[PDB]
Order: structure tokens, then sequence, then C-alpha cells
């Protein structure tokens, strides 16, 4: 553009939400910087008693 | 019938073809009542004081006039411009004169709540006060656009003959009477 | 959701719609048994007026149940939500 | 013909028929329950 | 949520442009608030568990 | 089959006892005595067929979704917005239109989407992100709507106020607002309703920018809740506390509404006795709001079934004459033309040379 861009036109906010909720609900994470792809991190809380 | 009032006319628009090509630079050179800019536009602007009108003449030989109150006054002014061109030396002639538009307006002496009208005539009504205060009504018979305001004033445009303006007027009379 | 289908010969809803209410959903306090419908949901088959196909929510189980409480709520995406609590 | 749900945490008849988004009459609550039936159901005291 | 988020944001406090020297975008502090719910009129209310 | 065992049944319906399947028909109480079993999928583990699409077209689509993710509204807003966009991308004029008109055209479809869900959203809030300007984007907005002729609601008055009122900072203490400025939101929003309802019936809403009405009402409602504490404030002094930038018409709306409320004030003798004016009328709106429906019908001169004129300001100024019959007329257009008038519009060669020298 002939004039400076504004970051508010792109400063978006669904990414953090999606990542956090998907990791906690699905129960498997891929920390590809750390290079670990573990699963079975979460369990539903057993309300038998 | 209406409430004793028939719309007035505000403007006239007409065109005429002079039957020959013209040198715009010469006309602007020798006309006291003309303005022209060759480097950006292809037509010369001129005006006369009676009938108080303006004319737009291209090098192609066609002419557009506005400012008239009636079709006869537009035709008279167009003949006046043709005479002006003739005295400038060109073989100007008054041919195929035609009226193209005129504007009408009226008032009903009582206020109108536009929200109801847009709520009942969605197919024709536009109500965007934040963009333009007036309500826009696209009327189909005759092919006329009516502009309506809360004061009860109504404006009519888009006709080729005056009977179209008055026809749209009495067509909208019962609707606004509701 | 549409209400119970009444038999003109009886002025009473058909057996599979016996438990329903006028709104098309089951009534707390009442007694449901196998393959009776609980909600009478319908979807658009057209995906000129839209046509609709039946696809109810039915109870399937061994013994009867009683209906403890029925909840109705909503998200902000306009999606309605029903929940029911059955007891034995 | 009108239907009568009761609101959560205020329990005032909420009287909704149309397909409007669910809402209380005064509360902010979005949750409602159905009222009991008027048909009688017999039980076996075993 | 009370001392670690702040360090992790601190560790990445500034992003740098591709050109135009002294152009930069800086985080200075970050907050986490209290629970609330979306509603269909970009308006909010607190909620219970 | 379709038939019953021997006769004219035709329908086909299921039946089964213990996880089988059969065929119910009806002319007798029969399954047609035949049935069939079912074979099913599952115990394993919305098209593709996605066209490449014009590169610029999908670039625009990306703007569509990057816009709707700002407001973070529920997803179906995004998808249906995309659908409307694709529908609009089927005409030569839009394709050849400059990219700025494209940057605005994404905005309008998202806007009409929210209008369908009666989701409150205003004009500039969109244009904020689009480098646009009032005329550019409004003119274009009209163009597509008339082109598509789709039905779309207006901004309904009460909807926008909820999100507008909730944006203020008056609801908690802060170093900018000590408690005397703090107020309960419920009371304020109620009061604003009781004022805006007056505004519309008194013709004030119609044909004006709507937001100035809200600002004026909120300012005065906030004052009137603690007038002894708040009479000393002003428009900007109040707004900058809430970091709100105010309408300049809000002054016009304010003068208008005070003019209205003093005319209500005179209707009651026990208000009349105080000789109310601009300064004092504010601290009694709590009194007037209880009886406003009586005040209006005691105040208007228009007592007809269908002393003060209950009319919009456009003629509260009163006509200089009440529109006598216009002089609709014709003339003789065929007369001769005076050549002297024509020659007056011509420059002499001396004047021609003067203009040549000047040029
Ligand atoms: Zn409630
Ligand atoms: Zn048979």
């Amino acid at each position: 553009r002939a004039a400076q861009f504004d970051v508010v036109k792109h400063m978006r906010q669904d990414q953090i939400t999606n990542g956090m909720v998907n990791a906690i609900s699905t129960g498997n994470w891929s920390l590809k910087r750390f290079k670990m792809d573990r699963q079975g991190v979460t369990q539903v809380l057993s309300r038998l008693s | 019938g209406p409430s004793g009032i028939v719309p007035q006319l505000q403007n006239i628009v007409s065109t005429v073809n002079l039957g020959c090509k013209l040198d715009l630079k010469t006309i602007a050179l020798r006309a006291r009542n003309a303005e022209y800019n060759p480097k950006r536009f292809a037509a010369v602007i001129m005006r006369i004081r009676e009938p108080r009108t303006t004319a737009l003449i291209f090098s192609s030989g066609k002419m557009v006039c506005t400012g008239a109150k009636s079709e006869e006054q537009s035709r008279l002014a167009a003949r006046k411009y043709a005479r002006v061109v003739q005295k400038l030396g060109f073989p100007a002639k008054f041919l195929d004169f035609k009226i193209q538009n005129m504007v009408g307006s009226c008032d009903v002496k009582f206020p109108i709540r536009l929200e109801g009208l847009v709520l009942t005539h969605q197919q024709f009504s536009s109500y965007e006060p934040e963009l333009f205060p007036g309500l826009i009504y696209r009327m189909i018979k005759p092919r006329i656009v009516l502009l309506i305001f809360v004061s009860g004033k109504v404006v009519l445009t888009g006709a080729k003959v005056r009977a179209e303006i008055y026809e749209a007027f009495e067509n909208i009379y019962p609707i606004l009477k509701g | 959701v549409m209400g119970p289908m009444l038999d003109a010969a009886t002025r009473k809803p058909i057996w599979r719609h016996e438990i329903l209410d006028a709104d098309g959903i089951c009534s707390p306090g009442e007694k449901v048994e196998n393959k009776q419908v609980l909600v009478n949901k319908s979807m658009p088959t057209v995906t000129q007026q839209p046509q609709y196909k039946d696809v109810p929510i039915t109870y399937k189980g061994a013994t009867d149940s009683y209906i403890e409480k029925v909840m109705i709520s909503s998200n902000a995406e306009d999606a309605f939500l029903i929940k029911m609590l059955l007891r034995q | 013909q009108p239907m009568i749900y009761i609101c959560g945490e205020c329990h005032t008849e909420n009287e909704i028929k149309s397909r409007d988004p669910i809402r209380c009459r005064e509360c902010g609550y979005r949750i409602m329950y159905k009222k009991r039936t008027k048909r009688l159901v017999v039980f076996d005291a075993r | 949520i009370n001392v670690e988020i702040k360090k992790i944001m601190k560790a990445n406090e500034k992003v740098t442009s591709d050109a135009d020297p002294m152009w930069y975008l800086k985080y200075l502090n970050i907050y986490v608030g209290l629970p609330d719910v979306e509603e269909s009129f970009n308006v909010t209310r607190p909620v219970s568990p | 089959r379709g038939r019953c065992p021997d006769c004219g049944s035709t329908e086909l319906v299921e039946d089964s006892h213990y996880s089988q399947s059969q065929l119910v028909c009806s002319d007798c109480g029969c399954v047609v005595t035949e049935g069939v079993l079912t074979t099913t999928f599952s115990d394993e583990g919305s098209t593709g067929e996605n066209e490449q699409v014009s590169r610029s077209q999908q670039r625009g689509l990306r703007r569509v979704r990057d816009l709707c993710r700002v407001l973070q509204l529920p997803p179906t807003f995004e998808d249906t917005a995309v659908a409307y966009y694709q529908q609009a991308y089927r005409h030569s004029g839009i394709r050849a239109a400059r990219l700025q008109k494209k940057e605005v055209l994404v905005g309008c479809c998202v806007l009409i989407t929210c209008r369908q869900h009666n989701w409150p959203l205003t004009m500039g809030a969109i244009c904020t992100l689009l480098y646009a300007d009032l005329d550019v984007f409004s003119s274009t907005y009209m163009q597509i709507v008339k082109l598509l002729g789709l039905d779309v609601p207006s901004l309904c008055l009460a909807e926008l106020v909820k999100t507008y009122c909730s944006s203020f900072k008056l609801f908690q203490a802060s170093p900018s607002v000590p408690a005397k400025y703090v107020e309960d939101k419920e009371k304020m929003l109620s009061r604003t309703m009781q004022l805006v309802e007056l505004a519309n019936e008194t013709w004030l809403v119609t044909g004006r920018h709507p937001l100035p009405v809200i600002t004026a009402a909120t300012f005065l409602a906030w004052q009137s809740l603690q007038p002894a504490d708040r009479l000393s404030c002003s428009l900007a002094r109040f707004c900058k506390l809430a970091n709100v930038d105010l309408p300049y018409p809000a002054s016009s709306r304010l003068q208008e509404l005070l003019a209205v409320l003093l005319r209500m004030a005179e209707q009651l003798a026990w208000l009349r006795v105080l000789r109310l004016d601009k300064r004092s009328v504010v601290k009694h709106i709590g009194d007037l709001l209880q009886h406003r429906q009586s005040l209006v019908r005691s105040a208007f001169r228009d007592g007809t079934a269908e002393p003060a004129l209950l009319l919009p300001p456009c003629m509260l100024k009163s006509p200089k004459r009440i529109c006598p019959v216009p002089p609709v007329s014709t003339v003789t257009g065929d007369e001769n033309i005076s050549d002297s008038e024509i020659e007056q519009y011509l420059r002499t060669p001396q004047e021609v040379r003067d203009f040549q020298r000047a040029q």
C-alpha cells in the first residue's frame, strides 16, 4: 500500500482459544518444538461415588 | 381527488443535436457566457439568464440543457443556444429536440412516519437515516422515483412527461393517506 | 418439532406418540416404554416451500422408565438444546 | 394453546410460544424446565 | 496463571519489522480476568460452574 | 410386495422385535408377511471437490473470514458470509471494480449477515477496519443491495443500546472515577429506555443519526441519578472519563430534549411552582418519568383522535406561508428570439485579443 498498514486489521484471537480447548478436551498434545507427541493426558472425572 | 394541490416542477433536462461538428476552442474564445477546459473535458459549458438555464455542448454536436422549469422554456433556451452557436459562425441547426427529465415536488400539510411505510412497502422503500434522512420509494407505475420526508414533503423524479409526475402523485396519494 | 398425530377415529394420539405434549416433547411425570418417541424432531430434506422428513428421538431399552425432569435451553448460535432425565 | 415453562432460579411462568431465543421475563437466565403433566399415573406399593 | 504467564510473555516482549528501522510492536503487561460468557450482542455476564 | 400377501396395500414401513428388521404395510394389520434384514456400516475409523478458484477471489475470501474473526461471532456467520460473497462474485461490474470497492464489499455482506440475526452493529464499526470513508462505502453499499434486492431489517432502536451502554466504565470504581461517578447499570439502562421511548414518539428519532440520541440520554440519566453530585459536569468532561468520544449533534439533542422536558414540567402545578429552567429541571426527571404518559397528553395541542405542537422540528419552525397552490403553468415557447441578447453573449475581437493576451 501507499500508506502504512495497521495491525488491528489482522491481530486475531481465535488461535489461542482453539489450541487451548482442543488440547484439554482431546487429551493429546504435539509440542513440536519440544518434539513430543504424548497422549492420554486427560480423563473424565469418575462420578461413581 | 387530491387535497387541492398538484405537484410543482423544479427542474427540466433536455437534449438537442445541432447537426454539425464544432470547434470548442473558438467558441470558448468568443463567448462571453461560456466556460471550457480542453485539457480535461470534451464539452463547453454555457449559460443564459432567461430562461435561466445552462447548456453542455460537445465537439460531437450533441447538447444537454438543464435549469428549465418547463419543457417550453427548455425548448426556447435550446433554440437560444442554437442561435448563439449560429452567430459564432458554425452551421448550427435546431434538430431532434427532446426533453429527457424533470423534477417535481409537493407537500401534504401533515407529518408522515417513515418507519411504518418501510415496514409495509419493503419492496419499494429504503430507510437508512444514518446514510440519507429521506426515504426512497422506487415506484413502478409510472417508472418514477419518489423521495419522502417526515414533514410530508414529497419529491418526484424520472419522468419524460409531466403526466407521469402527476400520475405517480395520485398513485401515492392513497398509500400515504393510509 | 411438530405435535402428536391424532387419530380422527379416536381424537387421541397414536400409541407411539402417546407420551408427547402439544409442543412435541415428553411430559414430566409420565411413563415411557420401549420404542416410543421422546422428541419429534424433523429436518429439511431440501437442505418451492421446504419439505420435511421425519427423524424422531426414540427411547430404546429393556424396562420402562419414568421421566424426572425436562430441560430446555439455548446457545448463542441459535441452536436449541433439550435434556431429559429418566429414572428406574 | 400457549405453553408454560418455568424459569430457573426464579420460577415465574415464562410463557413462550414463538421461535424466539430462549429468555426469562426478568432474569438473565437462559434455562427453563417443563411443568408436570395433569394426567394421573398409578403405582404399585410393593 | 499468576507468575509464569508473565515471565513467558516477558521472554518474547518485542517483535521486529522486515524494514523501516525503529518500527516495532511491544507487549508490556498481560492480564487474565475472571470467568464470563459470550452472548449474541457482544455483551457479557459472569457464570457459575 | 408393496401389495399385502395378496391385495392392494402399497406402503412400506419397518417393524422388528429383537434386533431384526421387517416391512410394515397397511391394508390389513400385516407386515406383508415378508420383511427383509438390514446390512450396516460402522466399527471403522460436506464435499471435497474444491475448485481452485481465482487467486484474487480466494484472497478476498480470506479477508471475509479475517473480518468475522475480529468480532469472534459464532461460526455460522463466517460460512454464510462466504456464501453471500460468492453470490456477489458473479457479475462483470464487481469483477472489474477496483480493489477498494472489493475491500468494502466484504464488509457489507458481513453487516447484512448480522442484521439477519438482528445482531446489533453500526456503520463505522465496520468501516474502522477497511480504510473506507462514509461516501465510498455507503454509495457502494446501496449499489449491491439494489443489485441483489434482498430483504434486510433496519437497526432496531433498543438493540444497539445494550452493547453501547455496557461499554461505559461507570460500573466500577477506578482512579479516574471515584464512587460519586460510579452508578448501577440497571437503573441507567432503564432510565434511557424511558427517555428513548419519548424520543421516538416525539418525532426526534426519525431521520437522524441514531447514536447521538443514546449519548444525550445516557449523559442526562447518569446526571439525574445523583444530580447533587453530577450537575457540575459537562458533555466532554463526562465522556472522557468513560474514554468516549461524543457527537457534536448531542448538543442539539440535549437542547431539544430539555426544551421538551420543561414543557412537560409546566403541566404539573407542584412542578410548576418551582419555576423550573435549564439548571433545575434535571433533578426532577425521576418525578416526571412516573407520569410522562399523562404529561404528553396534557401538553400536546394535537388532541385529535388521529397547547404545544406535537410535531417534528422540521415545521415546528412553522412555514412562512402554508404552501399555497403552486403556479403550475405553461408559456408560449415558439416566439421569435431577440438577437440583441445573443450578441451580448459574444466577445468583440478586441475582447478576444484581450483574452488572448491574458492567456
Ligand atoms: Zn426468571
Ligand atoms: Zn390381503
